[PDB]
């Protein structure tokens, strides 16, 4: 009844997939072998004609090695061998080779499992994408997709969890072209838009968790948590329910405006957790705290446009009334005029699952914040000087133009990214 | 005879019907069977009000729990009292309510319109005399706001002489548990004005201090919360279902208390509120129930009645007593506090009061107000809609179902000439 | 009879269909035993 | 006296007429023996109208199983009844029908006749008073609609004065089973037109979404389809078989049901009707079997009787009642929905009553209505009739039987003719 | 009763019978040994005088070598060897030594066996020819036969399963010559004729089963496949039984157009059956998939004057009644105006039967679509246009007018081809 759909493209998509593929299979007993020892799973899974649950995601890639460690993993008996579709050749940082060239032959492919796996909900609450924008599949493929998404339903939702190019740290060098490329097909197709970074979860792997070797396992961790107390409410009881329909509507003012920030909490290891108590207070305060963020972006030079918390475990719901009273209260929190509300709390009964051999700890309380501020646009502004800075000298340029694109579209996608950010200080 | 057919909208009006349901359901003796098994033949008297005959001697609530996103009435069916409902009188969408009140009143309302009003005039017909309707809304939420406005149009043209109560649950004036709240608010107040006779007010922050300071709870959960409406709405018909040495219909209630077909929004308050340990040095008397009834407290609005002025009044005793008490009680701070109250109605108060008390006590009370100050609630919603109409957030959704924007501007006209009316008898 | 009245309101999937058919046969049985 | 001798042509009014002589001799309490193990008289006053008497004791029916292709035939005697029938009942030949309605009606019909009329005359002599024949057609295939109307127009000529029902399966307006099926209605009912008296039409599309929505089933079988009309087939002869204290032979229906000699197309409906849940709630009162049946779904030919009305129509209810109630409720339905009627007849509907309830009911009912609405079926069978028709498709097969084009214009001609007839008597 | 007459002439024709008897004897539990340890095989099979089941079918070739190969295989103890045909020598893929010189000399051999079997057969349903136009023996022979068939029969069914000369992959240098000699002359003697091709069902066992090593054994066991859902109703139970007559009377709109495509579903290995709840809707949806057809044409470049389904296994006939309407719906699939009707639907409770050894893996559903789309006249209009791409240069003509043929042929059969294309257009 109430069924998502997950993707992941890219590699750091498909990453992230073992992670949350790791949790899920966990939180519900769902072994890897398809099986278990109501309603509890459907959003996540198929129970065939009898026994096995099949996960309702699909992994994409052009680079095989990936998919083919998956194929391989314990977490083989899992996917049906439909869902993992790889790739001769990769897209290697170009966009025309993920969205122009290559993308082109298999989309046809991926849509045709969609169709095989829409068909199977009468209830679909949107789609779930992960994506990792900067590089060629995540950026030029991805994008391919959300157009023939979109051309297909349309009236359907269509979030999106990408991983954003940190501002300084970089593992590629042409990124910025691939990734303004990205925004611009993206924004008229995406619905929501949720953004996090490697390099916030780096320092949160540091000044909470207190580990000293973060590897990419880790934070594909976190955002595992993170996302199983959004989709809480999808498939748990609790107070204050959610769904994907009421979550964007009081989220997304104007059709562009829809880029999100993040936030969780507790994050702390076994020990300090003992000498603890968890207040909601506390938690809901860290919530808010800008370093506690997923994102290089400071909330503190703009304005929160709206929040929606989402909370987890023991909470009474006056608590939430009283925490946020005493938020909406501080100065160094600012929000816009013409919303003196803001606010969507929700609450559940179903308290957060560790990993056998994680990181975190078992904790009763758990608070994830979403927030779209407008002070996002900073880090808009830094990759819009990027481009131009490398644009000018038009370097590495000779590899679009090589591969099925022109000059147009680096003019196209410069403007929009000029027409957004007027739009990110028209609402001061 | 004067039986009453009872709704249920939206996720609250799901839940506080629940206990509703429940305590009533222990008053008359019945189990969560169905079977009577209590003491007395008056149980049985004036059974029908709320019931119907079953087979095997069963009684069903003659109610209606309607709801898109059919997730939470599967909780109240695995509830303790969910095996009494009629498994017919259950109408639902898969579609999410998605809080827009045009999908929610024009185009998922009008799918499920068809299927409501084939239940409502199914058991409309089941009632020899029927006395009236009454519903359980919630202005925040879609589901309530939409389709139940949507269904309050359709009943009353055809229904226009019986009454429609309405115990809808107000959004907060400090906290906002949603952002679009003040939009639904109003387009509901819009429909209410024309299409409804008695609309009581109620919300969860007044619940929240009578919930702290008077019952001394540590953590009151949505149950005591919706324990408290539950004993209101239980108190409100003890003359329909009991006898009474002074009873009291609901459209004698409604003549004695709006003067004015537009002043149709109450206040409300229970009493006794006892903790457990002030239970053991309180004694129950007539004097005791009445100022407490009459604190500026127990107003379970989020308003303050010394700011305004007291149209009407009205107090609702169960438990055996003396008349004249009650009698020079009323007469008493109506004479006291002669500035809260109006002068061109000389005695603005009707005292009723019945033969039965309450389950487990033996005195009881409850009030009913419609005074001015709750032109203080309209008000507020206003500066609300008026600042993000004024920047047209949030308004794609609702121009997204073919709305316009006359009905935001007429919503908020109707709604400012509403407050001036409870201005002009406001005469300070 | 308490279990089939509570597996009850939208049953979705062939897994669903499948347990109130049994309920049902479950029923058919003692009904014919009583 | 009384006796009805029973046919059942094609392969499934072969199918359905199992479940018929199923039911049937489970209410009369005989055995798959053919051995009666009742307790009552009364299932013996009356048992000669449906069967014949045979040595031992045993019951036998009247019934004549006709079919081409005798595969089917042994299916019948496979199952838990088919020992019951004198293995002389059973008229076939190899050939199948091919559904040519030509050869089914002139050729290889022509091969039968002289055998079946041979079967039906010798207990057409068995009978002390006969007083009328029933069919079981299926105007889409060959046998049912071929042979089915040759062996009418053979009897009527034989037995003028007599009355022949037929419980015809009209073809499907959405569906489609087979591709010739609109040659097969049209060439069948120029011949019932003329060759009948009585001719009620049901659909399997209607019977599917009551078997849905009302029952609840999941999976609805032809068992439950061919179930549900067993249980009108026997609910029209109570009378016949039980007393009443108002008694309602055949030919007293036909009259009070059909003014004009050529409108005798019926539509029908059966109550109770309930899943396993609200069998637990529902109550059985005359008011509940009133309402379900007037309502609009369970008319069993898929025709909205709203777009029609009602010229006349019958009620037979069976179960111990006060036949006030019944007087009443047919005269409160006839005033409130005075549109859903003609004026040129005051009363329209006729309230048989009957004194045995059914087998394991109490209280039952059943619905016969010659309402103008079925007129919307007949002009969809003329439209695909004169679509294919008017590009000559499939028209090879039914030239290769000697026949010729004028006889279906002649037979579309009769179509027009009638749904013409229904209009004059529809005055809006 | 229900029996059939299965030819198989050439060596595909004679190949694919060793596998079509091969799920035959294992469908029924007939050993290879000629006798099992009615009417369940009495149609592809006849009891001897004691014990051993012969298989009612011939065996015809003109090349000793490959039916020598059944005379030692392990399927020699079933076949009498008076059914296996030989000869010295072939036809060497000429159509004229195949029509002309030397299978002018045993037909009359067969055709005594033929005559020494259709007599053993009480009621025959049809012959089934087992074709492969591309060789001499199967077009040049089986052309000559069908002319000694209907000059005896006429009135009876001739069916076909011919493969067809495929558009890509060929085999041979002259089969664009003989396969317009044969259809000029199947064309006025057949009824219907399947068309089938190996590509296409190569690609079948690359994309679904996803076996990289096909073999002309590997083909023939799916072609075994589609004709046991075909005869299912010819010797099984279950609703809606369907038979030849039944079969084409319904699916031959005009007496030229009888060339129709196939189609099968599930078509996958075991792995992906246990990850899989394969839905009626999943079948019939992947059953129209233009990719799971078995003949290289593309239905989306006409519409269906017709189509027909043969389920399988455990179906209820409602969701067939609701996915063909769910079909009925989408805009990719066509239909001719004159043709509103068109789904002869089929079921049969047995389910399709495993062979060990085997690609397939068990299920219980399966599904058979047949549809006569006017789309087909496209892989008619390639063998259009090599026939007189060659014909222009008089190549390979000195074999034909040597071998008992003339010029006179070529010119006749290549107007037919012409005159039958405009008669796949003058359908629209
Ligand atoms: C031994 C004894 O007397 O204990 C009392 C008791 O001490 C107090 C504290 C009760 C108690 O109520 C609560 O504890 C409570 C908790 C949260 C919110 C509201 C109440 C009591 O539960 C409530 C209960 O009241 C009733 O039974 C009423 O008839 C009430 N029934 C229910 O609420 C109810 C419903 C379903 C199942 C069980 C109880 C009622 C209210 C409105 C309309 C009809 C009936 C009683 C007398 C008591 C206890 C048990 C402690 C009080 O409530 C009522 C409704 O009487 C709370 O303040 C009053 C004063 C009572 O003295
Ligand atoms: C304890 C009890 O009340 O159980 C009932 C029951 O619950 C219900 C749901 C029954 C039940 O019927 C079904 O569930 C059903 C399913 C598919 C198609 C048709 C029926 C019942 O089977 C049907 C059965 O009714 C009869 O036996 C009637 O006399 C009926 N019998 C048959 O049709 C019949 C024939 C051969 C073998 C078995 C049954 C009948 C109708 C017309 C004329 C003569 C007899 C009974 C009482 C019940 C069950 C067992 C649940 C209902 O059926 C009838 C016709 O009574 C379904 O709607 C009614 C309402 C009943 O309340
Ligand atoms: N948080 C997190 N980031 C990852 C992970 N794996 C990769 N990334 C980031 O993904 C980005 C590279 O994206 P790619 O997937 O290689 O680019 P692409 O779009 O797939 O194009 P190709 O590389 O040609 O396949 C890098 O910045 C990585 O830091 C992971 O496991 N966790
Ligand atoms: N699907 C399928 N096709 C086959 C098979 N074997 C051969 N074919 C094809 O059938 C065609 C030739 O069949 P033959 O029977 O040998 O030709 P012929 O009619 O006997 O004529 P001659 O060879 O001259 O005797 C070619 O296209 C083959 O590819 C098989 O086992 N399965
Ligand atoms: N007293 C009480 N109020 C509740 C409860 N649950 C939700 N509410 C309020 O109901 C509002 C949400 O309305 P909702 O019905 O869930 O959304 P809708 O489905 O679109 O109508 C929120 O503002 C909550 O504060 C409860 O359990 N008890
Ligand atoms: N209620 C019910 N209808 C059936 C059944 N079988 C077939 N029908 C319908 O009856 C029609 C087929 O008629 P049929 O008797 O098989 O062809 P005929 O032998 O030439 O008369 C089709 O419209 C079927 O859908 C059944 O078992 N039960
Ligand atoms: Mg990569
Ligand atoms: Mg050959």
């Amino acid at each position: 009844m109430r069924e998502v759909i997950s993707i992941h493209i890219g590699q750091a998509g498909i990453q992230v997939g073992n992670a949350c593929w790791e949790l899920y299979c966990l939180e519900h007993g769902i072994q890897p072998d398809g099986q278990m020892p109501d309603d509890a799973f459907n959003t996540f899974f198929s129970e065939t004609g009898a026994g096995k649950h099949v996960p309702r995601c699909i992994f994409l890639d052009l680079e095989p090695t990936v998919v083919d460690e998956v194929r391989t993993g314990t977490y083989r008996q899992l996917f049906h061998p439909e869902q993992l579709i790889s790739g001769k050749e990769d897209a290697a940082n170009n966009f025309a080779r993920g969205h122009y060239t290559i993308g082109k032959e298999i989309v046809d492919l991926a849509l045709d499992r969609i169709r095989k796996l829409a068909d199977n909900c009468t209830g679909l609450q949107g789609f779930l994408v992960f994506n990792a924008v900067g590089g060629g599949t995540g950026s030029g493929l991805g994008s391919l997709l959300l157009e023939r998404l979109s051309v297909d339903y349309g009236k359907k939702s269509k979030l999106g969890f990408t991983v954003y190019p940190s501002p300084q740290v970089s593992t590629a060098v042409v990124e910025p072209y691939n990734s303004v490329l990205s925004t611009h097909s993206l924004l008229e197709h995406t619905d929501v838009a949720v953004m996090l970074d490697n390099e916030a979860i780096y320092d949160i792997c540091r000044r909470s968790l207190d580990i000293e070797r973060p590897t990419y396992t880790n934070l594909n961790r976190l955002i595992a948590q993170v996302i199983s107390s959004l989709t809480a409410s999808l498939r748990f009881d609790g107070a204050l329910n959610v769904d994907i329909t009421e979550f964007q509507t009081n989220l997304v003012p104007y059709p562009r405006i829809h880029f999100m920030l993040s936030s969780y909490a507790p994050i702390i290891s076994a020990e300090k957790a003992y000498h603890e108590q968890l207040s909601v207070a506390e938690i809901t305060n860290a919530a808010f705290e800008p370093a506690s963020m997923m994102v290089k972006c400071d909330p503190r030079h703009g304005k929160y446009m709206a929040c929606c918390l989402m909370y987890r475990g023991d909470v009474v719901p006056k608590d939430v009334n009283a925490s946020v009273a005493t938020i909406k209260t501080k100065r160094t929190i600012q929000f816009v005029d013409w919303c003196p509300t803001g606010f969507k709390c929700g609450i559940n009964y179903q308290p957060p699952t560790v990993v056998p051999g994680g990181d975190l700890a078992k904790v009763q309380r758990a608070v994830c914040m979403i927030s779209n501020s407008t002070a996002i646009g900073e880090i808009f502004s830094r990759l819009d000087h990027k481009f131009d800075l490398m644009y000018a000298k038009r370097a590495f340029v000779h590899w679009y133009v090589g591969e099925g694109m022109e000059e147009g579209e680096f003019s196209e996608a410069r403007e929009d990214l000029a027409a957004l950010e007027k739009d990110f200080e028209e609402v001061g | 005879m004067r039986e009453i057919v009872h709704i249920q909208g939206g996720q609250c009006g799901n839940q506080i019907g629940a206990k509703f349901w429940e305590v009533v359901s222990d008053e008359h003796g019945i189990d969560p069977t169905g079977t009577y098994h209590g003491d007395s033949d008056l149980q049985l008297e004036r059974i029908n009000v709320y019931f119907n005959e079953a087979t095997g001697g069963r009684y069903v609530p003659r109610a209606i729990l309607m709801d898109l996103e059919p997730g939470t009435m599967d909780s109240v069916r695995s509830g303790p009292y969910g095996q009494i409902f009629r498994p017919d009188n259950f109408v639902f969408g898969q579609t999410g309510a998605g809080n827009n009140w045009a999908k929610g009143h024009y185009t998922e309302g009008a799918e499920l319109i068809d299927s409501v009003l084939d239940v409502v005039r199914k058991e409309a017909e089941s009632c020899d005399c029927l006395q009236g309707f009454q519903v359980c809304h919630s202005l925040g939420g879609g589901t309530g706001s939409g389709m139940g406005t949507l269904l309050i149009s359709k009943i009353r043209e055809e229904y226009p002489d019986r009454m429609m109560l309405t115990f809808s649950v107000v959004p907060s004036p400090k906290v906002s548990d949603t952002v679009v709240e003040p939009y639904n608010a109003t387009l509901s107040v819009h429909q209410l004005v024309e299409n409804a006779d008695e609309c009581m007010v109620l919300d969860n922050e007044a619940l929240y201090d009578i919930c702290f300071r008077t019952l001394k709870l540590t953590t009151p959960t949505f149950g005591d919360l919706n324990h408290l409406i539950s004993a209101v709405m239980s108190g409100i018909t003890c003359c329909l279902r009991f006898p009474g040495q002074l009873n009291a219909d609901l459209r004698k209630l409604a003549v004695n208390l709006i003067p004015f077909p537009r002043l149709h929004f109450f206040m409300v308050g229970f009493t006794p509120l006892t903790s457990r340990g002030s239970q053991q040095y309180r004694a129950l008397t007539v004097p005791e129930l009445t100022q407490q009834m009459w604190d500026a407290k127990n107003m379970m609005c989020a308003a303050d009645p010394r700011h305004g002025r007291y149209l009407t009044a009205s107090a609702l005793f169960r438990g055996r007593m003396s008349t004249k008490e009650v009698d020079e009680q009323m007469l008493n701070v109506q004479n006291k506090n002669s500035s809260y109250f109006v002068e061109w109605i000389p005695n603005n108060v009707k005292s009723s009061v019945c033969d039965i008390p309450p389950k487990g006590l033996k005195m009881s009370a409850t009030f009913i107000g419609n005074s001015t100050a709750i032109q203080e609630m309209f008000k507020r919603v206003s500066e609300q809609f008026t600042a993000m109409f004024r920047r047209k957030a949030f308004l794609h959704w609702y121009t997204g179902e073919g709305m316009d924007e006359m009905e935001f501007t007429e919503a908020e006209s109707n709604m400012n000439d509403l407050v001036s009316e409870y201005q002009q008898y406001q005469d300070a | 009879n308490t279990a089939y009245q509570g597996l009850s309101l939208s049953v979705d999937s062939a897994v669903k269909k499948g347990r109130k058919e049994a309920m049902e046969r479950e029923l058919a049985e003692i009904e014919r035993d009583i």
